[PDB]
């Protein structure tokens, strides 16, 4: 089996763009974001996703954005799409201000607490760090 | 009659647990160039799975850091496909 | 030229992080039963990835815990299939 | 070239580490039905064509010398290496018979710098055990 994909509309994509934080949270600028949101939003535009790009969202604003799309009415859509490009550690991403808890961003569309995605699949493209170990590699 | 509410997520992180993820200052980070170049020419005839591992090698083989300081140069890197999924995912 | 040291794994998680894992006292575990069961069905077809998205459907769909101690009755599982590998695979 | 090449005229060892019965220090029960999973494995891995080796209630030193053990030998003619891992646990951990041991220390005999035989061939690592102790409720469809 596979999944249903044939509903009037693929889903959303929303795509989370944080560039900039505030010299408080000792991050720095992260350059070339820029080109992987437009290269996000015009490959999923032709998956025929509804793109929503939100740039440098604070970590509030990423949970009051996440709450109201859990909140939609993804009856007549067929998957649901989100793109978190950020600072990151293991199991956390970065508001413009601090670090939220993925776990707290993916349970608004949990199972039980967003109905009209249940028995939808639910994607998280995160692009962002999750430690500081190095990959040293190993010729071949 | 039930299905478990962690069912039907899928996380695709660009890099594996624990680990740095890299960015090039101008085409964007080595995950979501290769993502999307994958998704360009492969979203017609494969599915999610099969499109995020060939992300996954093109990021293990063709990236590489190049950087003045040593501690920072040669390091490679490997996304981490997480799927609690239950079908195949077909764009089409 | 190079590799990551950490590519070309993969992890199958019994269960989503977090998490239990069931096990049943006459059958085995949820997981090592559906695994085993979808193996023996799709190993001659199915690519790994597709044989554990289907092992993930069947732990998440014909499974459910029976106990007489209400805290642990009528739980649910899904697994977490974990890919760090770079080619598909086929015991065809 | 986008797939594992399974023609080595082996497809590799399968280990199954089968962990029942633990030290009452420990605290942790019998898994009572593993016995049923070791053998289920042994025989799917055995039509999957892999040299499948049981070991029961080890403790968490004999896991990893095991596993360094397995780590040092010449898998050049192997396709693949498969890991098995029965037994209680947390995030990250696995249960010897005497006490948990992180995951990563055993994944890492296995990395393509420290096992040159397996750099580019498929490392499977099975995990039936625990991850933590919160309990999925489900919901109606």
């Amino acid at each position: 089996n596979s999944y249903k994909m044939d509903y009037p509309e693929m889903g959303l994509c929303i795509i989370i763009n944080n560039k900039n934080f505030h010299k408080s949270t000792g991050m720095t600028s992260r350059s070339g974001t820029d080109v992987d949101a437009a290269n996000l939003r015009e490959t999923f535009r032709n998956l025929k996703y509804e793109v929503r790009n939100k740039n440098d969202l604070t970590r509030e604003e990423i949970v009051e954005l996440m709450r109201d799309v859990s909140k939609e009415d993804h009856s007549k859509r067929s998957s649901f799409v989100c793109v978190l490009l950020s600072h990151g550690e293991e199991g956390i991403i970065f508001g413009t201000n601090g670090p939220v808890d993925l776990k707290k961003i993916t349970n608004f569309f949990r199972g039980d607490r967003c109905r009209s995605l249940t028995g939808k699949p639910k994607l998280f493209i995160i692009q962002a760090c999750r430690g500081t170990e190095l990959d040293c590699g190993i010729e071949t | 009659h039930k299905i478990p509410v962690e069912a039907d997520f899928l996380y695709a992180y660009s890099t594996a647990p624990g680990y740095y993820s890299w960015r090039n200052s101008k085409d964007g980070s080595w995950f979501i160039q290769s993502l999307c170049a994958m998704l360009k020419q492969y979203a017609d005839k494969l599915e999610f799975m099969h499109i995020l591992t060939r992300v996954n090698r093109k990021v293990a083989t063709e990236f590489e850091s190049f950087s003045f300081d040593a501690t920072f140069h040669a390091k490679k890197q490997i996304p981490c496909i997480v799927s609690m999924l239950t079908k195949e995912l077909y764009f089409y």
